[PDB]
C-alpha cells in the first residue's frame, strides 16, 4: 500500500513547490502554523494540490483541526489503506 | 528545430531596424505635418441630404443669396448711445466689406435704412449688429478661410474711440474649437509622455528598461503618424480633430501595453533560470497570437463604428483602424528584434525584483473555493451602477463646452449685455407660390400667416414686410422680403429664452404644421415650405442619433464574439468573454453620470457615449482573452490547479497594463475641449472597474463554477488519472 516515507516525500515536493521551504526541512512533529508559517488559504491550496494530483477528499470541517504533519499522514493512510 | 518566424526574426534584427528607421524618415521628410494636412481636410458638419441643408440652399439661391448655409454677424457695442461717426465708420466698412467677393457673398443692410432702423438699434441704443453670408459650408476649411478673411478685413481699421467690433456664429465658434484642439493636442502629447515616464520608472525602477520602452512608444508613434498624414495628404480620407487626438492617445497607449506585455513575459520566463535564447523563444511563443488577436479586435470594432450616417463617427471610423494597424504591425515586427539585440549585450535587460507571486495564488485559492458568493457579490456591485439610470440627460449646446476668452464667446456675451440670446441665432420661413402677390389678397393672406405663426407659444418675435419692427420708401422692403420675380416670400423668426434647448427643437414641428394649417383655405393652398437656422439644422442630429448609435453597437458584439472564437476555438469562452464586458458596462455608465452630472453640475455632451463604448468593450476584451489564453495553457494539470498557477502566473502584469492604460487615458482633463475631458475620465473609470473587480472575480469564478463545460466542444478531463504515491 502507502507507506510513511512516500507519503512525506509527496508532500514535501507540494511544500517545496507552494511555499519554497526546502523538503529536507520537514518532519511529523512540526507544526504548520507554530513553526512551518503556513496561513489557512496555504492549507486550502495544498488540499487542492494534493486533491488533483493523486485524489484525496478532505472536507474544511475535519480540516481545521489538522494542525500536524503526522496528524496529516495518519488521515491519509487512514483513507487510504482502508478502503470503503 | 526552433519555429521559422521567431528565428527568421532574430536573425535579420539589423535589417530591420535600419528598414524601420529609413521608413520612419520617409514618411515624416516627404509629406508635410499631421496638424496641416487634418486643417485642410476638415469635414462639413451637417449630412448633404439634411432637410435644413437642402431648404437653406433653396433659400440662397432663389433669392440669390449664394448657395452656402454659413453666416456671421458683426456687433458693434459702445458705452454711449451711438453717434454719426459711428455711421460713417459703419458705411465705409460696410463698402470696404462689398469690395471683396470671393469671400464675403453678400449682407443685409439693416441700420442704413431709416424705415428699418429700428430692426438693429437696442432698447437702450448702444448696440448694433449685421449679418453676413460667406462661402462653404460650416466645418469645412472654405469656411474658415472665409471667417479670417471677415476678421483681417474688419481688424486692419481702427475703429473711433469708445466702441469695438466683434464677430459672432458657428462659423467662428467651429474656427476657435479647431485652434483650441490643436493646442490642446500639444499639451496633451506633453502630459501623457510625462506620465508615461513617471509610471515606467515607478513600476520598472530600472532607467535603461524605461528608456528602451520610450525608445519603442515614440517609434511607433512616429510611424503611425506619419502613415497617417501620408494617406491623408491624397484626399483618399477625410479628418477632424476628435480623430487626431483619439489617434494618437490610443496608439500611444497601444503601444505602452503591447511593450509592457512583451518584457513581462520575457523577464517571468527568463526568472526560472532558463538563458536568454529559450526566453525569447517563449515570450514569443506565448504572446504573439495574443496580441495579433488583440489588435485585429480594436481595428475590428474601429471599422464597425465606421458603419454610421453622421459625418463625425464615419470619419472617426477609418484612420482609427488604419494607426491600430500600422501600430500592431510595428510592434510584432520591432519588439523582439530590440529585445535580441539589447539582451546580447550582457545586462541590459536582466530582472530586478519579483513583484507578486504568492497574494495572486491565494486569491485564486480562495476563488476557487468559494466561487458562488464571489460571483453574486461581484454582478450585485455591477448592477448598482446601472440602478442610476433614469436621471440621464443630454445637452447639446457647445457654447459653454469651450473656454470664455475664445472672441466668439466674447461676441456672444457682448451681445447679450444689451440684447436677448434668441436673436444671435434668427430662423428663415420661406412659403413658395406659383404667381405675383401684387394683390391685397395675397398681401391678407401674408398677414394671417404671420398672426398664426405668432400665435404659436414660445416665438419671441416675428418679422415680416407689414412688420418690419416686432412709393420708393416702401419699395425698399420688397427688395429684401420678396424675391425680385414675385414668387415667394419670408419671414424671420425669433425664440424666446433659448433657442437651443429641447423646446426650441420641438417648437419646430409646431411652427411648420400652424404654417400649413394657415395656408389650408387660403387661394396660396399647395405652396411650398422651407425652413432655414441652427435649430433645424439640430434637429436632424438629434433624430438619426439612437439610431446610428445601435446600428454601431449591435454590429461590433459581432465581430468580436466572431474574433475571439477564431482565437480560442470555443463557443462558451467567447461568449462569456462578451457577456462580462456587456454587463460591466453599466457600473461605469452609472458611475461617469454620478461624478458629471450630479456633482460638477456640467450635463454630458451627446458624442460621449457612443465613442466611450466601443473603445470600452474593444479594450475590455483583451484582458479576458489574455486570461484565458494563459489558463489555456495551464489546464493541461487540471483545472483547480490550473486556475491557481495561471492567477498566479499572469496576476500583476495585467494590473499594471490596466493601470498605465487608465492613468493615460485619464490625462484628458487638462484638455480645454470638456468633451475630450468627458471622454477620457469616463474610460478612466470604466476600465479601473473593468481591471480591479471583472478580470480578476468574475471570470475565474465562472470558469471554476462551470467546469469542464467551458471548453465545448473541446473534450478536456478534471482529474488527471490519479497516480500512486512515489
Amino acid at each position: 500500500a502507502a507507506t510513511q516515507e512516500e507519503i512525506i516525500a509527496g508532500l514535501a515536493e507540494i511544500i517545496e513547490e507552494v511555499t519554497g521551504i526546502e523538503p529536507s526541512e520537514v518532519t511529523p512533529e512540526k507544526s504548520f502554523v507554530d513553526d512551518l508559517d503556513i496561513d489557512s488559504l496555504s492549507m486550502v491550496e495544498i488540499a487542492v494540490q494534493t486533491e488533483d494530483k493523486y485524489g484525496v477528499k478532505i472536507p474544511d470541517e475535519d480540516l481545521a483541526g489538522l494542525r500536524t504533519v503526522g496528524d496529516v499522514v495518519a488521515y491519509i493512510q487512514k483513507l487510504e489503506e482502508e478502503n470503503p | 528545430a526552433r519555429p521559422f518566424i521567431p528565428r527568421m526574426i532574430r536573425t535579420f534584427a539589423v535589417p530591420i531596424i535600419l528598414g524601420w528607421l529609413v521608413t520612419i524618415a520617409v514618411l515624416n521628410v516627404t509629406v508635410p505635418q499631421l496638424e496641416t494636412v487634418g486643417q485642410i481636410q476638415a469635414v462639413s458638419m451637417s449630412p448633404d441630404a439634411a432637410p435644413s441643408m437642402i431648404s437653406m440652399k433653396h433659400i440662397g439661391k432663389v433669392f440669390e443669396e449664394g448657395d452656402s448655409d454659413s453666416a456671421a454677424m458683426i456687433v458693434l457695442e459702445g458705452q454711449r448711445p451711438l453717434g454719426d461717426a459711428a455711421h460713417a465708420f459703419y458705411d465705409q466698412m460696410i463698402g470696404r466689406l462689398q469690395a471683396d467677393t470671393t469671400h464675403v457673398q453678400s449682407l443685409q443692410d439693416f441700420w442704413g435704412d431709416p424705415l428699418t432702423a429700428t430692426g438693429a438699434q437696442s432698447s437702450d441704443g448702444k448696440a448694433a449688429y449685421v449679418q453676413v453670408k460667406l462661402a462653404g459650408n460650416q466645418g469645412e476649411s472654405l469656411a474658415n478661410e472665409s471667417v479670417e478673411a471677415v476678421k483681417t478685413i474688419v481688424e486692419r481699421l481702427a475703429p473711433p474711440p469708445g466702441v469695438k467690433v466683434y464677430v459672432t456664429g458657428s462659423a467662428a465658434l467651429v474656427a476657435d474649437q479647431q485652434q483650441a484642439g490643436d493646442r490642446s493636442l500639444q499639451v496633451i502629447e506633453a502630459v501623457t509622455f510625462t506620465v508615461i515616464i513617471v509610471m515606467l520608472l515607478l513600476v520598472y525602477r530600472s532607467i535603461i528598461t524605461s528608456a528602451i520602452m520610450l525608445t519603442m512608444v515614440v517609434l511607433g508613434l512616429l510611424a503611425t503618424r506619419g502613415g497617417v498624414a501620408f494617406l491623408g495628404f491624397h484626399r483618399i480620407i477625410g479628418l477632424s480633430t476628435f480623430a487626431t487626438n483619439l489617434l494618437v492617445v490610443l496608439a500611444i497607449a497601444a503601444a505602452t501595453d503591447y511593450a509592457i506585455f512583451l518584457i513581462g513575459r520575457y523577464q517571468e520566463a527568463r526568472g526560472l533560470g532558463q538563458d536568454r535564447e529559450s526566453a525569447y523563444y517563449t515570450m514569443f511563443g506565448g504572446t504573439a497570437h495574443v496580441v495579433l488577436g488583440s489588435g485585429l479586435t480594436i481595428a475590428g470594432a474601429t471599422f464597425c463604428l465606421s458603419f454610421t450616417r453622421l459625418p463625425y463617427f464615419q470619419t472617426l471610423g477609418v484612420p482609427l483602424a488604419i494607426g491600430m494597424v500600422i501600430v500592431v504591425a510595428a510592434a510584432l515586427t520591432l519588439g523582439p528584434a530590440i529585445i535580441a539585440v539589447t539582451s546580447r549585450f550582457g545586462k541590459l535587460l536582466e530582472p530586478k525584483r519579483m513583484a507578486r507571486v504568492r497574494g495572486w495564488r491565494k486569491v485564486g485559492a480562495a476563488i476557487v473555493r468559494w466561487p458562488g458568493p464571489i460571483l453574486v457579490g461581484a454582478v450585485a456591485l455591477a448592477l448598482v451602477g446601472l440602478l442610476t439610470l433614469p436621471g440621464y440627460r443630454t445637452n447639446y449646446n457647445d457654447r459653454n463646452y469651450l473656454p470664455a476668452d475664445l472672441p466668439a464667446n466674447e461676441g456672444y456675451a457682448a451681445a447679450e449685455r444689451h440684447f436677448s440670446q434668441a436673436r444671435m441665432n434668427p430662423e428663415v420661413l420661406m412659403v413658395e407660390s406659383d404667381h405675383d402677390m401684387r394683390n391685397s389678397a395675397d398681401f391678407l393672406v401674408i398677414n394671417k400667416i404671420a398672426k398664426a405663426i405668432f400665435a404659436v407659444e414660445g416665438i419671441s418675435r416675428v418679422q415680416a414686410i407689414t412688420r418690419p419692427d416686432g412709393n420708393p420708401d416702401f419699395q425698399r422692403g420688397l427688395e429684401q422680403f420678396l424675391s425680385p420675380d414675385g414668387h415667394a416670400v419670408r419671414f424671420i423668426i425669433s425664440h424666446e429664452g433659448d433657442p437651443m434647448s429641447q423646446a426650441g427643437i420641438a417648437r419646430i414641428a409646431k411652427i411648420k404644421t400652424a404654417a400649413k394649417e394657415a395656408i389650408k383655405g387660403t387661394p396660396l393652398e399647395g405652396s411650398a415650405i422651407y425652413l432655414g437656422g441652427t435649430a433645424a439644422m439640430f434637429k436632424d442630429l438629434s433624430d438619426g442619433n439612437t439610431y446610428d448609435l445601435m446600428i454601431a453597437g449591435i454590429s461590433a458584439l459581432c465581430l468580436i464574439f466572431i474574433i475571439m472564437l477564431i482565437t480560442t476555438r470555443s463557443v462558451v469562452a467567447a461568449a462569456v468573454i462578451v457577456g462580462t464586458v456587456v454587463l460591466s458596462l453599466g457600473a461605469s455608465f452609472g458611475l461617469s453620470v454620478l461624478i458629471w452630472q450630479h456633482i460638477l453640475g456640467i450635463e454630458l455632451h451627446w458624442l460621449v457615449l457612443a465613442m466611450a463604448v466601443i473603445i470600452l468593450l474593444a479594450v475590455g476584451a483583451d484582458y479576458n482573452l489574455l486570461l484565458v489564453a494563459r489558463l489555456k495553457e495551464e489546464i493541461h494539470a487540471g483545472i483547480n490547479t490550473g486556475i491557481i498557477r495561471a492567477m498566479g502566473g499572469s496576476g500583476s502584469v495585467v494590473t499594471a497594463a490596466g493601470l498605465v492604460f487608465a492613468f493615460t487615458m485619464m490625462s484628458f482633463a487638462v484638455s480645454e475641449l470638456t468633451v475630450m475631458a468627458q471622454v477620457g475620465t469616463t474610460i478612466g473609470m470604466g476600465l479601473l472597474f473593468d481591471t480591479l473587480i471583472v478580470r480578476s472575480f468574475m471570470t475565474p469564478s465562472i470558469a471554476a463554477l462551470l467546469g469542464k463545460w467551458f471548453w465545448w466542444p473541446q473534450v478536456v478531463r478534471q482529474r488527471p488519472i490519479p497516480q500512486p504515491w512515489p
